């Protein structure tokens, strides 16, 4: 009975909130990403890095607060509180963007912690760790979007900032500069997210509407005993319903629930891959053949060309304020504009 | 009678407030079904009368 | 505005429209009182 | 050539639907 | 413990009102108490609007939806829709609020203290949902009440002051209606109109004679149908077609209300006769047409020959032809050429807008209305920033037409869901499998394999 | 003022809970 | 029996490989018409003057599109909301120029899909099932009504309905954002909670059932072969899954009622998609997203931009460029 | 892209190494005592009962 | 230990949250962030 | 064009009458449990 074994005993005591060894990574880093976001949206500005107000203290609301990314001029600095930018000055760290890397790095380690926790608890209880495996897709999104994407660009300035309206701006930036909707990796991701919502809804509705009558009550929730041996709904009737409604139907309960893991998990992975390409400006921006025809044939128009006109308006109308460090000065006469508007 | 109007009308308001609470409480205690079935009557009569009072006095102040 | 006769009740008038939704909340106070039987 | 390709692939999918419905492995209650 | 818990009623707390299905007296209470809430809100809300009302401001800058309904019936308003006496608004307000208390009282009496079930107290008031005869009788009585109410509108229009008539000569005014339309070729012609562009089904009704006449027909139809159902019981084809149960009746009505919610949505969005723009603001089409007029007027004043001005696309800048030839306003507003309104029709001749009238007869009051309406187009944000989505904060305005259309679409949609919910449930309950599939007798197990 | 409006709704608002409260004390018929 | 009753038993028969039903009697023709027209149009329709300004957009593969850029193009703004059947055209050529196929497809399709919802109810009643699958389909169906019908009603033209095309869908989204700030609209935010949450809970429930499969097979066979269609016993230990998932969060954040769990799975995405459907349907009447443009100002009254103002800068780039030849007057009011 | 995919390979074969015993499924005679709360002072360790 | 009934702490907690959020919505029209 | 219009009115009408009469032909009784 060494000290390591006694510490293992206590970390894996059955308690309201399980700790484990993974907890030594998870709880400090989760709490600090959380605490840091809350602190920064309550109290901290983006005035020196973005020219923006970003806290309740400045009179932002929940939609418009953010912990904003650091100034372009920091590059990919780790922005340590003791590092050469902030020199240990807490106040000036907040003002240069330190909380963004503070959250982004603690959050990345908290995510590692959470997955390790899934493995840890799964091993202790005796179950296969497919929940851990599925959680790989959130990790891949978070790592490609918040770390890889800016690392291929000039600086952390172009990562997402942590706020509601800040993320919308991200969204729209990606449309106007990257044409991200046209990217087949994002399409695949869309299909896996919508498809996963589809599956979620259709599975829950199917089961709720093929319950066996296992109690006399009009509320059907009390007629389920978790220890019971028997399926609580009819697979057989469900399969006939969908075979006749939709033409095919699941017959295998295990395949069905594996399919449910697979769809949304694979979708997020695919979109991750597309974003890695966008780190490099490796976009699916154009269709060359369309551009060659369009340029020679002023009467050739498609929805693809219409959307690019939109992209061009987004870029010109949003760049000076969105990328202030560039000092873009666009006289009115160069702003792209249709008639009247 | 600008002060007699506001008298009636605050009486009316006060008596609405007393009955908003009293009428449902009275109704759900069977210990005083008969202690209080006269009070809802008196209250109800009182109430309708004030509405009438305030309805005629309105036309001498408004 | 209300007729000057009624002006003093302006702030009571200002709050009365929200009263129907308190009925809805009040059913939840009620059911919690009876333990959601 | 590209129009033919798109329609070809679309047409293979519709035929797949037909086989997948009417020539599925019948689910048997075993 | 008469129902009132899950064990005895078979229903959980979150389905608690379903414990009332066969407790006619407590149910009567729940309905009357609820009627009290409706009538309370009509009272409290009107008084609130009056307290907040500034007569110098247009009603539509003030977030009012009920006062505009009263003014439409000709109370409180004069020429142009100007407010001339607020006392009637106060009256409508107070009388509903007082009335709400008597309803309240009778609701809580019946819900808490009255008989839980009415059928042993009284055979006229008690009812079994499966009594097809009692159900058409009650249906019959409420039909009669509704017929009476349609005729109270007629009374108001012919015998007690008339109605506000945005189309009245000289910019609109309260007007007594003396020759309602009884020709059923007009009245039911409205019902057979296509609901599509340029027709608009019953939403196209654009004069108060048609409005008052249709409500004479509805009054009598409802009165006649009421008698019919009081004196009859349902025929065999109807007995076999319907589910006869409380929930089924509920679901039929939810279907109906949902249909009506969507119609009202479109009424307040398109119709500028019974929702006068003086009171509710311009319609979306009206505002869009009003902008083309405004810049027509501006430019023509500067010297522009607006009939011959070719725009960038080759279509006319200010005027073009609709697909059937009518002269209409150009620009994107080409889609709204079906619009009609009292500020615009004076410029209309047999081929659409008349260029001679445009060149010679635009009055300053039309220029004013057109500028008023362009700047009160019904666009705005959920926090009532008026304008297009990109406008800066400044103008605190969302059109009551937006508020009334959006709210009633949301309700109509959810009431459709309610319909499907209770319709499907009432079907399965009546056949007896709403609580689940019976394991000993699973129908599908008795059916041949599909393949 | 606003203090007026708030005292009305404070009073109106405690009205409902107080009924439930009285009927529980008086062991009434909730 | 009689001929009518022979037909009636066939229509409503539970023995047909695809169930027909009375809703099916309407669904099948309208869906077939919609599908056939859509396929021919996507491949071969000539260009459509969507915006009514004699500027035809080319949508079909034969006129220079691929799978991504191609579309059936919405009908002309000149038509607005007018009904434009084939027989109102003077020629098919006219009908093609003005976007007639869009109307035909969407009307037959909305009608077919509504009957698809009712047909889900119908067969559930013949099979002895509970009735509410159709209520779940009502969420996507309602979303289709929003983009094909309701939004064009409120704006006065099917030309502003959603194009039947991959890129045309994106055109629609971008311009919606310009004109309504849908990102700032809480009903759309609820749509995202609904669909992100739906996928989250989809992965979750799959991963947790899959993690707690009872050993019924060797390492060389698919584990799927341990479930046999129609088997009476369950193939996973929900008690084990609750014990995993209760400990991962806490005990009471975890379901152990399967019925409660699967109802949550139903409700979350269906409610969320209802809200986003309603979001499109109320922005149809120009009740738009929160507008916080120039909402923060300093003590002098300089505007202190927030992230909302940066969004507005992008919205204005969409606004001034969309339908660039179509506005002659300075406000884009519909 | 390959580094990121290979991360998934790492998690996959990592999990199979450490969970080889239950890869085909969990124990068909698992006890409710090991997974329900409170019964063992230490999770998944039966020697700690009560 | 267990004396104050649950329904009462809920109501009080509930009114308390209503007030704090009501205040936040008030502030959206007053002072900072009101656009005025 | 007139001939296509007539043909479609007849087709649509035929199918709508099927739908209506079909559901009037005792549809509630066509379920696996209770024939009312
Ligand atoms: C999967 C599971 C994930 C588990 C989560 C774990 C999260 C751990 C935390 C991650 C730590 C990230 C820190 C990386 C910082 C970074 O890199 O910081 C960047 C610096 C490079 O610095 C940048 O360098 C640039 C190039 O400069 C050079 O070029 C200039 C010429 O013009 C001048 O000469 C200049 O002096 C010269 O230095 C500019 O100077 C930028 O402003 C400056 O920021 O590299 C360096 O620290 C290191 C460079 C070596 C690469 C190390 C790998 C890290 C990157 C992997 C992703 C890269 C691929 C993504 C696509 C790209
Ligand atoms: C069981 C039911 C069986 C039903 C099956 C048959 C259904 C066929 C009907 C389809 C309706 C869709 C087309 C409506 C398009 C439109 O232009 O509809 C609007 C029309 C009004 O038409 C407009 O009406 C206007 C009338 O105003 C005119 O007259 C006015 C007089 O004041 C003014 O002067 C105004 O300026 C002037 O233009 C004009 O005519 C416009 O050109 C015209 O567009 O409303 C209408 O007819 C009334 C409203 C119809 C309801 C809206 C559809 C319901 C939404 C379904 C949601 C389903 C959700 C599914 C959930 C899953
Ligand atoms: C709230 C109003 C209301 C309600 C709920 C009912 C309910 C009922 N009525 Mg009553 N009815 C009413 C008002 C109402 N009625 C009024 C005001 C009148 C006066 C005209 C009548 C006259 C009347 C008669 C004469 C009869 C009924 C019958 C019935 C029963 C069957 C209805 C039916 O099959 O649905 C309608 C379902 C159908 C399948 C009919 C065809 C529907 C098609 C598809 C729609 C289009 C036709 C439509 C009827 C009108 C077209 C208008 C057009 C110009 C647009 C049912 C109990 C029947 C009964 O059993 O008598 C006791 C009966 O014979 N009612
Ligand atoms: C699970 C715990 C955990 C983890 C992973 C992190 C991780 C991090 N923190 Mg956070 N932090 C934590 C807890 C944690 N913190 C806590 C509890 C607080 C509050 C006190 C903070 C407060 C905080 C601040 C204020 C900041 C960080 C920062 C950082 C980053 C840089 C850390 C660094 O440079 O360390 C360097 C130090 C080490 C790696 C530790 C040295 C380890 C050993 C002992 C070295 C010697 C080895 C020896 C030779 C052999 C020994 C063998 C053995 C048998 C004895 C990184 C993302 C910075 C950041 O986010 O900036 C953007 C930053 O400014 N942290
Ligand atoms: C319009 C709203 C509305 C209405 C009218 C009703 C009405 C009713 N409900 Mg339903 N209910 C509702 C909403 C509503 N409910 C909601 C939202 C829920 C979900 C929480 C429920 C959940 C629910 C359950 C779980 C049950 C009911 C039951 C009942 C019935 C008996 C209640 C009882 O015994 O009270 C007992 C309560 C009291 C005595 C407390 C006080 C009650 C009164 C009404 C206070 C109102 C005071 C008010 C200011 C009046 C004074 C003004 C006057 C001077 C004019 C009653 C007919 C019960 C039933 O079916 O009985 C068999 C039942 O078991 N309801
Ligand atoms: C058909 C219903 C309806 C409609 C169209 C309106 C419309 C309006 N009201 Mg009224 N109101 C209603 C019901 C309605 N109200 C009810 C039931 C109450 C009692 C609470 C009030 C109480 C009320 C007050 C106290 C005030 C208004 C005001 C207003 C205006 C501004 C609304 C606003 O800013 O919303 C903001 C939008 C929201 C808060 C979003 C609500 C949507 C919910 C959260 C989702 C839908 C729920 C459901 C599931 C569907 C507008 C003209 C204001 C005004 O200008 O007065 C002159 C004002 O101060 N109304
Ligand atoms: C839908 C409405 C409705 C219905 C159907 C009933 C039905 C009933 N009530 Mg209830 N009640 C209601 C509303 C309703 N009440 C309201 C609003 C109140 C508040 C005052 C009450 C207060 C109340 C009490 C206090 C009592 C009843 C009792 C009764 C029973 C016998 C009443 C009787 O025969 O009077 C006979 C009535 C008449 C012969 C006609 C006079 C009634 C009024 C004045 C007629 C007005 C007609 C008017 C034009 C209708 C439109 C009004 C408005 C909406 C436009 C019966 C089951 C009694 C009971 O069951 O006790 C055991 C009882 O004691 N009710
Ligand atoms: C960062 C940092 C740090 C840390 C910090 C911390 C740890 C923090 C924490 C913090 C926290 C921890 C906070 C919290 C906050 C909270 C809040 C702010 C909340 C709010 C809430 C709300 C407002 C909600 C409400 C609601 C709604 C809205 C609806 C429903 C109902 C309810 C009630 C739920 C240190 C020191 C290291 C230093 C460095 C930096
Ligand atoms: C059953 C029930 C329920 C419900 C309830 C209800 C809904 C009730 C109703 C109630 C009602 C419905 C009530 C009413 C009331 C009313 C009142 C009480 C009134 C009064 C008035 C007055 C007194 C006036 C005065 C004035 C004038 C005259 C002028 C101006 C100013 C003023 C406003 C001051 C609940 C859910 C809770 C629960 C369960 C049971
Ligand atoms: C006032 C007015 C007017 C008039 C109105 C009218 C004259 C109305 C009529 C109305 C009507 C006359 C309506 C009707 C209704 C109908 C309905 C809405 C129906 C429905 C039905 C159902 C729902 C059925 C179902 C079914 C089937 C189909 C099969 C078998 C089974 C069942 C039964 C389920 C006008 C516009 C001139 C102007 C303004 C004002
Ligand atoms: C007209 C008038 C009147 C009347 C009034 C009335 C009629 C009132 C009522 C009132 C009411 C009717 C109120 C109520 C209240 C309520 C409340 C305030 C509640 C709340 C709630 C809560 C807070 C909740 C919570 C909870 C629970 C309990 C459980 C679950 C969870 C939760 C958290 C949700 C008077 C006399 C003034 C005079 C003047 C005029
Ligand atoms: O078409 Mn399609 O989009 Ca609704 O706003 Mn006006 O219009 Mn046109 O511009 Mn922007
Ligand atoms: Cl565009
Ligand atoms: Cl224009
Ligand atoms: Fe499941």
């Amino acid at each position: 009975r060494g000290w390591f074994d006694i510490l293992d005993d206590w970390l894996k005591r059955d308690r309201f909130v399980f700790v484990g060894w993974s907890g030594i990574l998870l709880f400090p880093c989760a709490y600090l990403a959380l605490g840091g976001w809350l602190t920064g949206t309550t109290f901290v500005t983006s005035w020196y890095t973005h020219g923006l107000a970003s806290s309740y203290l400045e009179g932002c609301n929940f939609l418009t607060v953010a912990v904003s990314t650091p100034a372009n001029s920091m590059g990919h600095s780790l922005l340590l509180l003791w590092g050469p930018e902030a020199q240990g000055d807490f106040t000036r760290w907040c003002q240069l963007g330190g909380l963004w890397t503070f959250i982004a790095l603690h959050g990345a380690f908290g995510l590692i912690g959470f997955m390790l926790r899934q493995f840890e608890i799964a091993r202790l209880v005796g179950v296969r760790p497919y929940n851990a495996i599925a959680f790989s897709a959130p990790i891949a999104v978070f790592v490609s979007v918040f770390l890889i994407y800016p690392l291929g660009q000039s600086s952390w300035f172009f990562a997402p900032s942590f706020g509601v309206a800040a993320i919308f701006r991200f969204l729209l930036f990606f449309q106007g500069f990257h044409n991200w909707t046209l990217n087949p990796f994002h399409m695949m991701g869309v299909a896996g997210v919508l498809g996963g919502a589809l599956l979620c809804a259709i599975h829950g509705a199917t089961v709720e509407n093929t319950l066996f009558q296992d109690g006399e009550g009009a509320s059907t929730f009390r007629a389920f005993n978790p220890t019971q041996a028997e399926e609580t709904y009819s697979m057989v009737t469900a399969n006939r319903f969908w075979s006749q409604i939709f033409g095919i139907a699941f017959s295998n309960k295990r395949w069905l629930h594996f399919f449910m893991l697979f769809v949304p998990v694979t979708g997020l992975w695919m979109s991750a891959i597309g974003v890695v390409g966008l780190a490099l400006n490796l976009r699916s921006y154009d269709f060359i053949s369309q551009e060659i025809r369009a340029a020679e044939d002023p009467e050739f128009e498609t929805f693809y060309t219409k959307n690019l006109l939109l992209n061009e308006g987004i870029r010109a109308w949003m760049a000076p304020q969105d990328q202030p460090h560039e000092n873009f000065v666009f006289p009115e006469e160069v702003l792209p504009r249709g008639n009247a508007l | 009678m600008t002060i007699l109007f506001q008298l009636a009308l605050a009486a009316l308001v006060i008596l609405s407030f007393v009955m908003v609470i009293g009428v449902p409480v009275a109704y759900a205690s069977p210990q005083d079904w008969d202690r209080s079935k006269q009070l809802i009557f008196l209250g109800s009569g009182l109430w309708i009368a004030l509405v009438l009072v305030v309805g005629v006095l309105n036309f001498f102040v408004v | 505005k209300l007729p000057e006769a009624y002006a003093i009740f302006d702030p009571l008038v200002d709050v009365l429209p929200v009263i129907p939704v308190l009925f809805l909340a009040l059913a939840f106070v009620w059911q919690a009182a009876v333990g959601f039987r | 050539m590209e129009t033919i390709t798109y329609v070809f692939i679309f047409a293979c999918i519709i035929a797949l639907f037909f086989f997948a419905i009417f020539f599925r492995e019948p689910p048997r209650i075993t | 413990a008469t129902n009132r818990d899950q064990e005895s009623s078979g229903f959980a707390w979150w389905a608690g009102n379903a414990r009332l299905i066969n407790l006619s007296g407590k149910l009567l209470g729940a309905h009357v108490a609820h009627a009290g809430l409706i009538v309370f809100w009509a009272g409290a809300m009107t008084l609130f609007e009056l307290a907040h009302f500034i007569p110098e401001k247009p009603m539509y800058e003030q977030g009012l939806i009920l006062i505009p309904h009263i003014a439409t019936l000709g109370w409180g308003v004069g020429p142009g829709g100007e407010v001339v006496d607020t006392f009637p608004f106060f009256v409508v307000g107070v009388v509903h609020l007082i009335s709400s208390a008597v309803l309240g009282f009778g609701g809580v009496y019946h819900a808490i203290r009255g008989p839980e079930t009415l059928e042993e107290y009284s055979s006229f008031f008690g009812y079994d949902w499966k009594d097809k005869n009692k159900m058409t009788t009650i249906l019959g009585f409420h039909l009669i009440v509704l017929g009476i109410g349609a005729l109270l509108l007629v009374a108001k229009a012919m015998f007690f002051g008339g109605l506000y008539d945005t189309w009245a000569p000289g910019g609109g005014d309260v007007r007594v209606i003396t020759n309602p339309t009884l020709d059923p070729r007009v009245i039911f012609g409205y019902l057979l109109k296509s609901p599509f562009g340029g027709e608009g089904w019953i939403v196209s009704v654009n004069n108060l004679e048609d409005v008052v006449g249709g409500h004479i027909w509805i009054g009598l139809i409802c009165i006649a149908g009421g008698i019919w159902h009081i004196l009859t019981t349902p025929f065999g084809w109807a007995r076999r077609a319907f589910i006869w149960s409380g929930e089924a009746y509920l679901s039929y009505s939810l279907g109906a209300l949902s249909m009506m919610g969507f119609i009202a949505t479109c009424f307040v969005w398109f119709n500028n006769t019974v929702y006068p723009s003086e009171f509710y603001g311009p319609t979306g089409p009206e505002a869009s047409q009003a902008q083309a007029m405004t810049f027509l007027i501006r430019d023509q004043k500067l010297g522009a020959n607006v009939g011959s001005a070719q725009g960038p696309t080759g279509l006319g800048k200010y005027l073009m032809r609709s697909p059937t030839g009518e002269i209409i306003f150009g620009g994107e507003t080409m889609r709204f050429w079906d619009f009609r309104g009292p500020w615009l029709e004076p410029l209309r001749g047999p081929n659409g807008l008349d260029l001679n009238k445009i060149k010679n007869d635009i009055q300053p009051w039309q220029e004013r209305r057109a500028a008023e309406y362009m700047t009160h187009a019904p666009l705005g944000s959920l926090n009532s920033v008026g304008g297009v989505a990109t406008e800066i904060n400044s103008v605190n305005f969302v059109s009551p037409r937006s508020w009334l259309a959006t709210s009633h679409f949301v309700l109509a949609f959810f009431f459709l869901v309610g319909h499907l919910w209770h319709a499907g449930r009432a079907r399965a309950a009546a056949a007896g499998f709403e609580k689940g599939i019976d394991r000993e007798s699973e129908p599908v197990l008795s059916m041949p394999s599909l393949d | 003022e606003v203090i007026a409006q708030l005292t009305m709704i404070a009073m109106i608002g405690i009205a409902g809970p107080m009924i439930i409260f009285l009927l529980a004390v008086r062991r009434g018929n909730l | 029996a009689n001929l009518w009753e022979r037909f009636c038993n066939w229509v409503t028969s539970t023995d047909n490989r695809l169930y027909v039903g009375w809703f099916g009697v309407i669904m099948i023709p309208t869906l077939l018409a919609a599908t056939i027209c859509f396929v021919i149009a996507f491949i071969a329709a000539p260009p459509v003057d969507i915006d009514g300004i004699r500027e035809p957009v080319s949508g079909s593969l034969l006129y220079g599109n691929n799978i991504i850029t191609g579309a059936v193009v919405p009908s002309s703004n000149a038509i607005g909301l007018h009904f434009y059947p084939i027989w109102e055209a003077a020629s098919l050529d006219e009908w093609l120029y003005n976007g007639g196929p869009y109307q035909l497809i969407i009307f037959h399709f909305l009608l077919g899909a509504s009957c698809y919802m009712g047909r889900q109810w119908e067969l559930s009643y013949r099979l002895g099932m509970r009735p509410w699958i159709c209520v779940a389909y009502s969420a996507p169906l309602a979303s289709a009504f929003a983009v094909f019908l309701i939004y064009p009603i409120g704006q006065g033209s099917f030309s502003d309905g959603m194009p039947l095309g991959i890129s045309g869908t994106f055109n629609f989204m971008i311009v919606f954002q310009a004109e309504h700030n849908i990102l700032m609209h809480p009903f759309h935010q609820l749509g995202v909670a609904g669909v992100f949450g739906g996928a989250l809970f989809c992965a979750m429930h799959g991963s947790l059932v899959t993690s707690s499969l009872i050993r019924e097979t060797t390492e060389t066979e698919s584990a799927n072969y341990g479930y046999k269609f129609g088997q009476e016993e369950e193939t996973y230990n929900i008690v084990a899954a609750h014990g995993y998932f209760g400990r991962l969060i806490f005990q009471y954040a975890s379901f152990n009622n399967s019925r409660s769990l699967h109802f949550f799975l139903a409700a979350w995405p269906v409610v969320g998609v209802w809200f986003t459907a309603l979001g499109i349907s109320t922005m149809a009447f120009n009740l738009n997203g929160f507008n916080f443009n120039h909402s923060v100002i300093d003590a002098k009254g300089n505007v202190i931009n927030t992230w909302a103002d940066i969004i507005n800068r992008a919205n204005l780039g969409m606004e001034v460029m969309h339908e660039r030849n179509a506005h002659n007057f300075p406000l884009d009011l519909a | 892209v390959f580094a990121l995919l290979f991360f998934f390979g790492h998690i996959w074969h990592g999990a199979r190494t450490l969970f080889r015993d239950v890869f085909s499924g969990i124990d068909p005679e698992l006890s409710p005592e090991q997974v329900e709360w409170g019964f063992y002072q230490k999770v998944g360790d039966v020697t700690t009962r009560r | 230990g267990g004396r104050i009934p649950l329904w009462i702490v809920a109501t009080v907690a509930g009114m308390g949250v209503i007030v704090i959020v009501g205040l936040f919505f008030y502030g959206a029209y007053a002072g900072l962030g009101s656009s005025l | 064009m007139e001939t296509l219009k007539i043909t479609v009115y007849i087709v649509v009408t035929f199918f709508v009458l099927l739908f209506v009469f079909g559901f009037l032909s005792g549809d509630p009784a066509r379920n696996p449990k209770r024939k009312d």
